[PDB]
RNA sequence: CGGCCGGGAACUCAAAGGAGACUGCCAGUGAUAAACUGGAGGAAGGUGGGGAUGACGUCAAGUCAUCAUGGCCCUUACGACCAGGGCUACACACGUGCUACAAUGGCGCAUACAAAGAGAAGCGACCUCGCGAGAGCAAGCGGACCUCAUAAAGUGCGUCGUAGUCCGGAUUGGAGUCUGCAACUCGACUCCAUGAAGUCGGAAUCGCUAGUAAUCGUGGAUCAGAAUGCCACGGUGAAUACG
C-alpha cells in the first residue's frame, strides 16, 4: 500500500491509517471513507486495486502532501519578501500569532539559549 | 390518606408513600435496577427493610427530586425511616442501635474569601 | 482571517489615493492612519507609515492581496 | 480624581446622546444584506468620539475607573464609606 | 491529635460479599471519588481470582493479607490497612496492560508468596528480628 | 383577576406593611387568596476592603429584596375604595396587571 | 485600623439605616448621587446649624428629606426662608418633587457627629485638645451616657508623629450587636494637617 | 400522557413567628465546685458545623494614585488638547497557575440524577439555510412562569492491547464567523492539515481532620469583546493519627 507517499500502514482501522499520511487527517478521513462506502472497523488487510485507487483518486481531488509543502514554503518566501511583521517572525523564531515573548515561548524559541 | 414520610439528604428531598402490598420498585416511574439496582450501593434502600420480613410484605411509592445519585439514595435512606411510622414507634430500637433515625448534618462547607476551594490555602 | 464581510479603510488616505493616481507622483504619500487594505490600484505609490516618531516609505507589490500597513510596519526596534 | 477627566467624560456623555443610539440605524439597517450602494461605508467614519465604546464609566463622586460597578457608580471605597455610614436601603454584610 | 482521641467515623460495608474490609479497600483504590470504576476493576479482579484459585472467596484475600501482614514498624488495624495499600502501590508499578489484571499477578505471586508485597514486606520486616534493641 | 406585586427590602417593615392590606382585603371583601412570601432574590458583593494590595483582604455584603403577591379575583368594588387611600407607602413599590 | 466599622452593621439589628428609600435597578446610582448632592449641600449651608443627622426617603417619586437635629430653631427660623428655600433648591437640582420634615434630637450632647464636629470647629479656635476631651466625657457622663470614648489622630500639637491617646469612660461592649452605640466621624483642616476623630457612645442594652 | 382542566389542601417548594441543644435530669471519678468519661432519648452533645465579628501596641509596613490634606515645585509648561506608537518588547531566573505525559485512560453510540445565580441599551426559546462557529423571523420575560441550558465524570455495549500510541495539544499555513470606527502591533471561536518536547520529574518545596483532600461541571462581577484569574454553587467522594 505505497499510497499518497511513502506510508505502507498496516493493521489499523482506516480512520486512523488515513491520518497516519501527512496533510491528512481525521475529518478528512471520515469523509473519505463516506464517498468511499467504507465501514469504519475494517483493517488493512484484504486491500485490492480498487481500494487503492478509489482512496487515491478522491484524495486526488485533495491537495496532499507534495504541493501543500511547497505551498507553505512559498507562502512563508512571500511573507519574507514581504517584510511584514509576520514574515519578520517567521524568519527570525519568535511566535506569531500574537503571543508574548517575555515568558514561556519556548516551543517557538526553542531550548534555553544562554 | 396515605402512610408518608418525607425524606432528605443533601440538597435532596424524596416523598415516600407505604401501601400493605408488595416490595417492588416504582422510582418516578422505574426500576431499581433501572436506576442503580445493579451498581454502586444498590442496597441502600433495602437496608432498613432488612431488620424485618420486607420482600413482598408492602408496596413502596418513591417520587425524589435534588441532589445526585447518592443524595437521592440517602433521601430515600433517611425518608423510608421517616415513613416507618406506619406500623408503630416500637420496632426503632435496633433501628437506633443502626443510627438510620439520624437525618444527615454532614452538609457541604461554602467557598472562603481569599480561597480556591473552601479550606484551601494557596501556596506561597 | 478576520474582517467578515467588507473591509474597514480609511477617509483622507482613501482621498489621498486619487490625489496622487489622478495627479501624479508628486511626493511619498503623508498618514497618520495605518488602517487600510491594499488593493491593485496602489501598485506603484510611495506611501508613509508613522510608527510612532518615524515615517517607513512603504512601495507596493503585487501579492499584497489582503494585506496592511501596520502589519508591513513594525514599531519596535531591536537590540 | 482629575476634575478635567471627569469634564471629559461629561463630554463623552454629552456628544453619545446626540449622535449615537439614534443615528446607529446607519451601520444597523444599511451597513447590513438587502440581497451595491457602498456610499454608506465610504461615509462610516464619524466624529466617532460620541460611541459609548470609549467611555470607561469610572465613578461618580471619585472618577477612579476601578471600585467600579454599574449596580452602584462609586468605587468600592466609598462603597464601604456609605454602606457603613447607613447611607443606602437593604444594604449590610452579608453571612452564610 | 495533640488532645484527642480517636472516634473512627465508620463507613457502610460491601455490596455482594458485604465486607467492611473490602469496603475500606475500595476506599483505598478509589482516586478523585469513583467506586464505580473502582468495584468494577475490583469484583472482575476477584472473579479472576476465585477460578485461578479454585477456593471461596473471601478465605482468597484472607490468605493474601495475612501473608502480607508485617509485624512492626504494631497495631492490627495499620497491619491490614498498609497490607491492603502494599498490594495496590505493589501492581501500580507492573507493565502490564489493565489494572485487574496487574492486580491479579500481584495476588498470585502473592499465593505463591514470594511476591512484590512480601518483598516490599520483609524490608521493614527485616529490620524487625534485627534490630531488637530500641524501645 | 387582579396581579398586584408588592416591593421593598425589610421584612419588619413589609410584612406589617400587607397585615393590614390583607384585613383590608377580608374586612369588607372577596375572593382574597393570602400574602404570596416570594423568595428573596437577594444579591451578594465581594470587594477589596484593602486601596492597596492584599487582594486576600475583602468585604462581602447582600441587598435582600422581598416582594408579596396578592391575586384578588372578584371585582369587590365594595373594598377597592377600602384599598385605597389607606397606603401608607413607607417605602414599598408596587406594579400591577394581568 | 483594624475594627470594622460599628454604624452600618447594627442595621436591621438594633439601630436603623437612615436611608431607607425603594429605587429601581436602574438610575439607583443618579438616585443616590443626587442624595449625596442635598447631602454636601446641606451641610455646607447648615455649617453653624450642627446637623446632626438627616433621612433621605423616596415617598412615591417624591423625597421626604427628614433632618434630624438638637438645633431647629435656626433650620425653621421666620417660617419663610430657612426650609422651603431648601426644598426649593432640592427641587431645583432635577426637577423632582420634594416634601421636608426636621426631627428633634433631644439630649443634645448625645450625638457623635455633634461631639465630632464640636471638637473639629474647636480645634482651629486655638485652644488645646486634652481639655476639650475632658470637657466633652465629664459633661456628657453626667448628663447621661452609660459608655463613652474618644479617640483622636494626626499632628497633635505641631508634634511630629501621629499619637492617638484613645480616652474612655464606661463600657463600650463593641463585638456584642445587641449594644445600643451612636457613632460617627468627623475631619479637621488645620494649617498644618488633618486630624481624625472617632467617638464611640454606649447608651444601653437592646 | 406533558401538571394539563375541575381541584385538593395534606407533603416538596419558598418567608414570618415559636419550640429545640442548655451539662437540662442518670452512674463513676471529682473537697460537698466548675469539670472528664459513659448512658438514655433527641434529627442534632457539650462552640451542632461554617461564615461576619480581629484588644492595647510593634512593624516610621504600604497607600499624597480614589479622595481630602500641610509644605515644596511648575504655572506661554511638570499644566490643557488631538493623532499615533508603547505596559502585549526578549540573550535569561523565580513566583502564581492551566493542560497532559495515558488503560481507573481516550473514542463512538444509547444513556439518569442539582444548586445558588443573572436578566430591559438585556436575556433570548421556535423554525429555515450553513457539517459546524453564524444570519433572518419573532413568542415570552423587569421576571419562582420566559431566556441562559439537553452540565460532566457515572452505567452498559463496541473499541484502541502499551507504542510518543486514536493519549497530548503547543507552534504554524489557509479559509471563516461575530464584536466593535477600529483585530498590524491584540483578541474570542469553528473547520481543514501539521503533531515538537513531555513516558512522572534533581536538591528542595505546598495544602489538607470530613462531605473536607482530590476530581468533574456551572453561574456571576469586570465589560462593547475575552478567563487557566477572582467571587459563589453543585455532583461523586477517600487515607491517617500509635503520638
Ligand atoms: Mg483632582
Ligand atoms: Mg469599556
Ligand atoms: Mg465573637
Ligand atoms: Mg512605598
Ligand atoms: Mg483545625
Ligand atoms: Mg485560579
Amino acid at each position: 500500500a505505497r499510497i499518497a507517499g511513502i506510508n505502507i500502514p498496516d493493521h489499523k482501522h482506516a480512520v486512523i491509517a488515513l491520518t497516519s499520511i501527512y496533510g491528512v487527517g481525521k475529518t478528512r478521513s471520515k469523509a473519505i471513507l463516506a464517498a468511499a462506502g467504507i465501514a469504519e472497523d475494517v483493517k488493512i488487510s484484504e486491500l485490492s486495486e480498487g481500494q487503492i485507487d478509489t482512496l487515491r483518486d478522491e484524495v486526488a481531488k485533495f491537495v496532499v502532501e507534495g504541493d501543500l509543502r511547497r505551498e507553505i514554503s512559498m507562502s512563508i518566501k512571500r511573507l519574507m519578501d514581504l517584510g511584514c511583521y509576520r514574515g519578520l517572525r517567521h524568519r527570525r523564531g519568535l511566535p506569531v500569532r500574537g503571543q508574548r515573548t517575555k515568558t514561556n515561548a519556548r516551543t517557538r524559541k526553542g531550548p534555553r539559549k544562554p | 390518606n396515605q402512610y408518608y414520610g418525607t425524606g432528605r439528604r443533601k440538597s435532596s428531598a424524596a416523598r415516600v408513600f407505604i401501601k400493605p402490598g408488595n416490595g417492588k420498585i416504582v422510582i418516578n416511574q422505574r426500576s431499581l435496577e433501572q436506576y442503580f439496582g445493579r451498581e454502586t450501593a444498590r442496597m441502600v434502600v433495602r437496608q432498613p427493610l432488612e431488620l424485618v420480613d420486607m420482600v413482598e410484605k408492602l408496596d413502596l411509592y418513591i417520587t425524589v427530586k435534588g441532589g445526585g445519585i447518592s443524595g437521592q439514595a440517602g433521601a430515600i435512606r433517611h425518608g423510608i425511616t421517616r415513613a416507618l411510622m406506619e406500623y408503630d414507634e416500637s420496632l426503632r430500637s435496633e433501628l437506633r442501635k443502626a443510627g438510620f433515625v439520624t437525618r444527615d448534618a454532614r452538609q457541604v462547607e461554602r467557598k472562603k474569601v481569599g480561597l480556591r476551594k473552601a479550606r484551601r490555602r494557596p501556596q506561597f | 482571517r478576520s474582517l467578515k464581510k467588507g473591509p474597514f479603510i480609511d477617509l483622507h488616505l482613501l482621498k489621498k489615493v486619487e490625489k496622487a493616481v489622478e495627479s501624479g507622483d508628486k511626493k511619498p504619500l503623508r498618514t497618520w492612519s495605518r488602517r487600510s487594505t491594499i488593493f491593485p490600484n496602489m501598485i506603484g505609490l510611495t506611501i508613509a507609515v508613522h510608527n510612532g516618531r518615524q515615517h517607513v516609505p512603504v512601495f507596493v507589490t503585487d501579492e499584497m492581496v489582503g494585506h496592511k500597513l501596520g502589519e508591513f510596519a513594525p514599531t519596535r526596534t531591536y537590540r | 480624581a482629575k476634575q478635567s477627566m471627569k469634564a471629559r467624560e461629561v463630554k463623552r456623555v454629552a456628544l453619545a446622546d446626540k449622535y449615537f443610539a439614534k443615528r446607529a440605524e446607519l451601520k444597523a439597517i444599511i451597513s447590513d444584506v438587502n440581497a451595491r450602494w457602498n456610499a454608506v461605508l465610504k461615509l462610516q467614519t464619524l466624529p466617532r468620539d460620541s460611541s459609548p465604546s470609549r467611555q470607561r464609566n469610572r465613578c461618580r463622586q471619585t472618577g477612579r475607573p476601578h471600585g467600579f460597578l454599574r449596580k452602584f457608580g462609586l468605587s468600592r471605597i466609598k462603597v464601604r464609606e456609605a454602606a457603613m455610614r447607613g447611607e443606602i436601603p437593604g444594604l449590610k454584610k452579608a453571612s452564610w | 491529635p495533640r488532645r484527642r482521641v480517636i472516634g473512627q467515623r465508620k463507613i457502610l460495608p460491601d455490596p455482594k460479599f458485604g465486607s467492611e474490609l473490602l469496603a475500606k479497600f475500595v476506599n483505598i483504590l478509589m482516586v478523585d471519588g469513583k467506586k464505580s470504576t473502582a468495584e468494577s476493576i475490583v469484583y472482575s479482579a476477584l472473579e479472576t481470582l476465585a477460578q485461578r484459585s479454585g477456593k471461596s472467596e473471601l478465605e482468597a484475600f484472607e490468605v493474601a493479607l495475612e501473608n502480607v501482614r508485617p509485624t512492626v514498624e504494631v497495631r492490627p488495624v495499620r497491619r491490614n490497612a498498609l497490607a491492603m495499600r502494599w498490594i495496590v502501590e505493589a501492581a501500580r508499578k507492573r507493565g502490564d496492560k489493565s489494572m485487574a489484571l496487574r492486580l491479579a499477578n500481584e495476588l498470585s505471586d502473592a499465593a505463591e508468596n514470594k511476591g512484590t508485597a512480601v518483598k516490599k514486606r520483609e524490608d521493614v520486616h527485616r529490620m524487625a528480628e534485627a534490630n531488637k534493641a530500641f524501645a | 383577576r387582579i396581579r398586584i406585586r408588592l416591593k421593598a427590602f425589610d421584612h419588619r417593615l413589609i410584612d406589617q406593611a400587607t397585615a393590614e392590606i390583607v384585613e383590608t382585603a377580608k374586612r369588607t371583601g372577596a375572593q382574597v387568596r393570602g400574602p404570596i412570601p416570594l423568595p428573596t432574590r437577594k444579591e451578594r458583593f465581594t470587594v477589596l476592603i484593602s486601596p492597596h494590595v492584599n487582594k486576600d483582604a475583602r468585604d462581602q455584603y447582600e441587598i435582600r429584596t422581598h416582594l408579596r403577591l396578592v391575586d384578588i379575583v372578584e371585582p369587590t368594588e365594595k373594598t377597592v375604595d377600602a384599598l385605597m387611600r389607606l397606603d401608607l407607602a413607607a417605602g414599598v413599590d408596587v406594579q400591577i396587571s394581568l | 485600623g483594624q475594627k470594622v466599622h460599628p454604624n452600618g452593621i447594627r442595621l436591621g439589628i438594633v439601630k436603623p439605616w437612615n436611608s431607607t428609600w425603594f429605587a429601581n435597578t436602574k438610575e439607583f446610582a443618579d438616585n443616590l448621587d443626587s442624595d449625596f448632592k442635598v447631602r454636601q449641600y446641606l451641610t455646607k449651608e447648615l455649617a453653624k446649624a450642627s446637623v446632626s443627622r438627616i433621612v433621605i426617603e423616596r415617598p412615591a417619586k417624591s423625597i421626604r428629606v427628614t433632618i434630624h437635629t438638637a438645633r431647629p430653631g435656626i433650620v425653621i427660623g421666620k417660617k419663610g426662608e430657612d426650609v422651603e428655600k431648601l426644598r426649593k433648591v432640592v427641587a431645583d437640582i432635577a426637577g423632582v418633587p420634594a416634601q421636608i420634615n426636621i426631627a428633634e434630637v433631644r439630649k443634645p450632647e448625645l450625638d457623635a457627629k455633634l461631639v465630632a464636629d464640636s471638637i473639629t470647629s474647636q480645634l482651629e479656635r486655638r485652644v488645646m485638645f486634652r481639655r476639650a476631651m475632658k470637657r466633652a466625657v465629664q459633661n456628657a457622663m453626667r448628663l447621661g451616657a452609660k459608655g463613652i470614648k474618644v479617640e483622636v489622630s494626626g499632628r497633635l500639637g505641631g508634634a511630629e508623629i501621629a499619637r492617638t491617646e484613645w480616652y474612655r469612660e464606661g463600657r463600650v461592649p463593641l463585638h456584642t450587636l445587641r449594644a445600643d452605640i451612636d457613632y460617627n466621624t468627623s475631619e479637621a483642616h488645620t494649617t498644618y494637617g488633618v486630624i481624625g476623630v472617632k467617638v464611640w457612645i454606649f447608651k444601653g442594652e437592646i
